[PDB]
């Protein structure tokens, strides 16, 4: 008797985690400048 | 190719037959492709021919693909002698059977 | 033809023994050394 | 061709793609190819 | 030609010549060539570790050396960097072609695009998922 059939909503989903930011994190510098690879602590040049 | 007696076991003379054999796969084989290529794709070509005697200008493009192809490297200087004997054979053999 | 033309152009046009013994010698201790080609267009 | 809004753009990629190259190419080829030699000449061994 | 492995540059993401996304060579040449493609009215045009490097490849020479003949003479002969680059030229929209371009001081003189980089690599000993291989210094 009753059988309305309408409001069940039965998922029980979760948290989904599609998120989006816009923090900036251009850092031209590490595009620009360049990068090298040294072996000790310490480097030194001469001028 | 010494079976001889030269049967180049010596795992000194292997590894260094490595790294001519590296010389001739990375980098040989692919100045050849680099140049069929190049020259499949720009010019006019002539091919002094015999049966007529006189360059036929090959429209370049003409030619076939790589895929084809098969190249080899490092000949030995002295192919031609061993082509010939191979011919002479051939020659025999081919005289051999009047069909 | 192929053949022919590419030894001709490697050997009997272009220095090839000074390219191949370059690309040697000036390779085993720079670790790779290149070789390079293109299509020349010289005009008098 | 090509507009020059574009290849003053170009210019920009051109320039920073050379000079991470440069800054690589340095320490990881270069840098060995300098002493390499100078081991081949016997100069460098003090 | 042979090219002296000084006067060569190279994306660290690239393995081969076929994965390279930036490569680059140093290319010396004469005013003439570059009055061929551009700038006529001006030719006054005028990276030390590349020329220490190859000038270490013995002593006697230098390659940054005055060689004499006066900068404005057509037969002057010019550093330039020549490139082959995966980029949009075009808008990104469009798939990403591999063109040659080659450059100068602040001038582009010639662009086209190419299927392949006209070079090619010598190497004893490679190593897998790389681009430089071994080298007889490196193990002796």
């Amino acid at each position: 008797t009753l059988f309305v059939s309408y409001d069940q909503n039965g998922k029980k989903l979760s948290f989904a985690n599609w998120i989006s930011v816009l923090s900036p994190q251009d850092t031209p510098f590490v595009s620009m400048t360049g990068k090298e690879s040294i072996n000790q602590t310490i480097f030194s040049w001469q001028t | 190719a010494y079976a001889t007696v030269g049967l180049m076991m010596n795992a000194a003379q292997n590894r260094l037959r490595m790294v001519c054999r590296n010389i001739a796969h990375n980098g040989m084989v692919e100045l050849m492709r680099g140049i069929y290529n190049l020259i499949r794709e720009n010019g006019e070509v002539p091919i002094e021919v015999q049966t007529p005697r006189g360059m036929i200008q090959v429209n370049p493009k003409q030619l076939p693909a790589r895929h084809n192809l098969q190249v080899v490297v490092a000949i030995s200087p002295n192919e031609k002698a061993e082509r010939a004997q191979k011919l002479i054979s051939l020659k025999q053999l081919i005289a051999a059977d009047a069909q | 033809v192929a053949t022919k033309l590419v030894n001709q152009i490697l050997l009997r046009d272009n220095p090839g023994y000074n390219i191949i013994s370059s690309a040697a010698q000036e390779c085993l201790v720079t670790r790779n050394s290149f070789i390079k080609y293109y299509w020349d267009e010289q005009t008098s | 061709k090509y507009s020059e809004e574009v290849l003053d753009e170009l210019r920009v990629d051109l320039q920073r793609r050379f000079n991470y190259a440069q800054g690589y190419v340095d320490m990881a080829v270069k840098g060995y190819a300098r002493e390499a030699w100078e081991y081949f000449y016997g100069n460098l061994p003090a | 030609e042979y090219v002296p492995s000084e006067q060569i540059f190279v994306d660290e993401h690239a393995t081969s010549f076929a994965d390279a996304q930036y490569f680059c060579h140093r290319v010396r040449r004469s005013k003439e060539d570059l009055v061929a493609m551009g700038f006529p009215k001006d030719e006054i045009e005028a990276t030390t570790q590349s020329t220490v490097a190859w000038s270490r490849t013995d002593w006697r020479q230098d390659i940054d050396a005055d060689i004499g003949t006066d900068t404005e003479d057509i037969a002057s002969m010019v550093w330039v960097y020549e490139h082959y680059i995966r980029t949009g030229v075009l808008d990104k929209n469009k798939e990403s072609k591999l063109y040659q371009v080659i450059q100068a001081g602040e001038h582009i003189l010639h662009t086209e695009e190419v299927t392949h980089i006209p070079f090619v690599t010598f190497c004893p000993y490679p190593i897998p998922g790389s681009f430089y291989g071994q080298s007889v210094y490196d193990i002796t």
